[PDB]
């Protein structure tokens, strides 16, 4: 599942028994309930442009 | 950066400058509080490992405005498989002697994970590429932080597309093209060792690192840069590493 589009993962992506697939996030952030979108957790999360996020 | 624009204040917040006494030596990305990846090939020619800095938070070198923030840099790792003089496995891992402090305008790029780099972040087609290297091939380096928006090639395109050149370099597994055949636009030597960054559903990560080529922007030749997706693991376990005595470290690779 994850090697198409992404698995619908915002960030990573791990396969499992079949057809589960489980969606991760890096550091800093955490997964929604959605099982897909990735939130920030931190004040300045990696990969992330501040004077544009707070525009 | 050759055809690029100036990369408004704090849009690149992870591109690190570094200095070895007090001049501008190679571009770098900071990927956390205390770790930056560069280039292995910035290190060839250092004698006084001691003087060597790295700026988080820089814009305009003309001008102190107190946004920037200055680190000795405590360890440059090298692969084992990088040889001084030669393009293969140009990458360094360092590490600052103390934390820079994340602000609006220091900010990590995400180093990502291996498979979503492979699978996903290698077929976006368009990355930006940024320096304080020569605006001109042959000409000055900017005063302020250059980028450049530059597509990625598969390698057979990439071979395919460029002028053929007396005893030049193999483009490995370990990195990739990107950029123009027209002359126009291209990351420069002085752009040496700064992201290659990769935008996907809103974030941003670090997928090349500034390498090589045959000239600035040169008719004919891509510009040539790190596949950093092939040194997650090795990264990562370095990083979860304690520090050991001497500035410089050979590290195994894989
Ligand atoms: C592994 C790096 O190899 C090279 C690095 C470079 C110079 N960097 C770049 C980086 C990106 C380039 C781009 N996108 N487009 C055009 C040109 C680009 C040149 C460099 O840094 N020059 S340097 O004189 O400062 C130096 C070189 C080597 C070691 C230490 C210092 C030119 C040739 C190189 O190798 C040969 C092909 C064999
Ligand atoms: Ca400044």
């Amino acid at each position: 599942i994850c090697v198409n589009e992404n698995g619908g993962c915002e960030q990573y992506c791990s396969d499992h028994t079949g057809t589960k697939r489980s969606c991760r996030c890096h550091e800093g952030y955490s997964l929604l309930a959605d099982g897909v979108s990735c939130t920030p957790t931190v004040e300045y999360p990696c990969g992330k442009i501040p004077i544009l996020e707070k525009r | 950066i050759v055809g690029g624009k100036v990369c408004p204040k704090g849009e690149c917040p992870w591109q690190v400058l570094l200095l070895v006494n007090g001049a501008q030596l190679c571009g770098g990305t900071l990927i956390n509080t205390i770790w930056v990846v560069s280039a292995a090939h910035c290190f060839d020619k250092i004698k006084n490992w001691r003087n060597l800095i790295a700026v988080l938070g820089e814009h305009d070198l003309s001008e102190h405005d107190g946004d920037e923030q200055s680190r000795r840099v405590a360890q440059v790792i090298i692969p084992s498989t990088y040889v001084p003089g030669t393009t293969n496995h140009d990458i360094a891992l360092l590490r600052l002697h103390q934390p820079v402090v994340l602000t609006d305008h220091v900010v990590p790029l995400c180093l990502p994970e291996r498979t979503f780099s492979e699978r996903t972040l290698a077929f976006v087609r368009f990355s930006l590429v940024s320096g304080w290297g020569q605006l001109l091939d042959r000409g000055a380096t900017a005063l302020e932080l250059m980028v450049l928006n530059v597509p990625r090639l598969m390698t057979q395109d990439c071979l395919q597309q460029s002028r053929k050149v007396g005893d030049s370099p193999n483009i490995t597994e370990y990195m990739f093209c990107a950029g123009y055949s027209d002359g126009s636009k291209d990351s420069c030597k002085g752009d040496s060792g700064g992201p290659h960054a990769t935008h996907y559903r809103g974030t941003w990560y670090l997928t090349g690192i500034v390498s090589w080529g045959q000239g600035c922007a040169t008719v004919g030749h891509f510009g040539v840069y790190t596949r950093v997706s092939q040194y997650i693991e090795w990264l990562q376990k370095l990083m979860r590493s304690e520090p050991r005595p001497g500035v410089l470290l050979r590290a195994p690779f894989p």
